[PDB]
């Protein structure tokens, strides 16, 4: 809170943090795509997709 | 250099060359695999095989005659070679086999031994001749459900179910007089041959005409014969080309010469004046490739074939090759065209004038059957030299630019991308 209750310090730090997190999410999305790339997507049959891929 | 041809009852075509040691005589029929059905497919090839049977061949060997036959798409031919003096004994053997022995060759002991040979023959082809196998399937998919789709050697299934009656039925419908041309090459004169022919009378099935059909058509498509056990990938890709007797017959052949053929192991081949080679040699995208302009009666195929062990870069092979072809519509240079003219003449010459009369017969026969005459080698060169950059561009912009393609391949082709990716490369983005 930065004080006795939700006040000015609180809202100002929450705006600063609201601006920051989206960029950390962006970095996590890249890590998410990196893990996706090494094994590729799965498919509705639940089996290997290695015998028939399309670009 | 002279192309003489006259008609009396049968159309006689010859081309003399006194310096030739031998003389070849034969009949060329205006019907081939393109006239067959999906079910009797392989009958023409079968005919060729009995004509060269041990029995019929031994009869000609005693007499000092050599046999040769060729089954194509638009035509078919039976040839007998001999010395310049025995030019009469070739006609005896020709008539003796197409009238007298038109029932002695078809015995239930000769036919079976022959059928067993074309079966092991056509099987061997499919099992090992990958480049020709791929080229044959290219015609198969490109011209599906149309005459040009049928393979010349026939299919194993239609072959093993073929009988003596099918041979006869075909022979009595196509081996007619109005669907034939007697050809003679070597050294013998035109007047020399026509006399020995106009001497022996008898028409034998005159006035009879062969059955008709439906016109051939190109269909953009593909057939993928994946086989990961083969050590390479063999592919053929083409657009609808030019039929023989087409105004652009030569423009097309020149265009193919621009990209020509290649062999990565031949030092000299790596040095040709072909821009595409700068791209493909860096990572060695292929062992070989060769462009062609195949022409037939109703249509043709213009494209290339290639073989490669670089299985993870097949997409670059296809991409660089198609980017080069894009150039023909927009930026081909004067010097590329000029280089092509010179090399086209050299190859066209080496074909039309080899030291073998049997090749001459096939070339002569095939031409006269379609246009009633043969264009002299010197006449071709006049047409070839007259081609301008503007011509090649107009041709490419009609045949290559944003046009459907046909693809066929076998071996390790997992890396050959989908149809649409290949098809998209038939052009370029512009403002
Ligand atoms: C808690 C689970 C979960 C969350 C939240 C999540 N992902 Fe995924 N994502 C997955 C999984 C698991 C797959 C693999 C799916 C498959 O291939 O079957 C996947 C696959 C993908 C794919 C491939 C296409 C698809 O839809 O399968 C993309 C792109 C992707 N995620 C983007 C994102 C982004 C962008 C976010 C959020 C901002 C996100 N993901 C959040 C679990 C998640």
């Amino acid at each position: 809170w930065g004080g006795f209750s939700v006040s000015n310090p609180t809202i100002q730090r929450f705006f600063a943090l609201h601006y920051l997190v989206p960029f950390i999410i962006a970095a996590m999305v890249i890590m998410h795509l990196m893990a996706l790339h090494i094994h590729g997507s799965s498919n509705p049959l639940g089996i290997t997709g290695n015998l028939d891929r399309i670009p | 250099a002279e192309v003489t041809q006259l008609s009396n009852g049968i159309v006689v075509a010859t081309e003399h060359n006194p310096s030739a040691h031998t003389a070849s005589v034969g009949v060329v029929f205006g019907s081939g695999a393109a006239n067959e059905n999906p079910y009797n497919n392989g009958v023409s090839n079968l005919w060729k095989n009995i004509f060269l049977s041990k029995e019929n061949s031994a009869v000609a060997a005693k007499e000092g005659l050599a046999l040769s036959s060729n089954i194509s798409r638009d035509f078919q031919s039976y040839i007998v070679s001999s010395l310049p003096g025995s030019t009469d004994k070739s006609l005896d053997f020709l008539n003796q086999s197409f009238i007298q022995q038109k029932a002695n060759l078809l015995s239930s002991s000769n036919f079976e031994a022959t059928k067993k040979s074309v079966l092991k023959q056509v099987q061997d082809f499919e099992d090992n001749d990958h480049p020709n196998r791929v080229l044959e399937h290219l015609h198969s998919t490109a011209f599906q459900n149309t005459p040009l789709s049928l393979p010349t050697r026939g299919t194993l299934e239609s072959l093993e179910n073929l009988v003596v009656a099918d041979l006869e039925s075909f022979a009595n419908n196509h081996f007619l007089n109005s669907n034939a041309v007697v050809v003679g090459t070597g050294n013998i004169k035109h007047e020399d041959l026509v006399n020995s022919i106009e001497s022996k009378n008898l028409s034998l099935q005159t006035g009879t005409k062969p059955v008709l059909k439906k016109k051939a058509a190109f269909l953009g498509s593909e057939v993928r014969l994946r086989d990961d056990t083969l050590p390479k990938a063999w592919i053929s890709l083409a657009v609808e080309g030019e039929p023989v007797n087409s105004p652009n017959y030569f423009v097309a052949k020149l265009a193919a010469q621009i990209f020509g053929s290649y062999n990565a192991f031949e030092p000299a081949s790596r040095l040709q004046g072909i821009k595409l080679l700068d791209n493909i040699q860096e990572y060695q995208l292929c062992d070989n490739f060769n462009h062609f302009s195949l022409s037939y009666k109703d249509s043709g195929l213009w494209g290339f074939s290639t073989a490669t062990r670089n299985v993870t870069m097949i997409d670059d092979l296809i991409h660089f090759t198609l980017k080069q072809w894009n150039r023909l519509t927009i930026s081909v240079t004067d010097t590329e065209v000029e280089r092509a003219k010179s090399l086209l003449k050299l190859q066209l010459g080496q074909l039309y004038e080899s030291g073998n009369p049997v090749n001459d017969a096939n070339l002569l026969g095939a031409e006269v059957l379609i246009k009633g005459s043969k264009l002299s080698l010197g006449e071709a060169f006049k047409k070839i030299d007259a081609i301008t950059v503007k011509d090649v561009k107009a041709w490419a912009g009609k045949r290559l630019w944003d046009q459907d393609i046909a693809i066929a391949g076998t071996g390790q082709i997992e890396g050959l991308l989908d149809y649409m990716r290949i098809r998209s490369d038939m052009s370029m983005m512009r403002w």
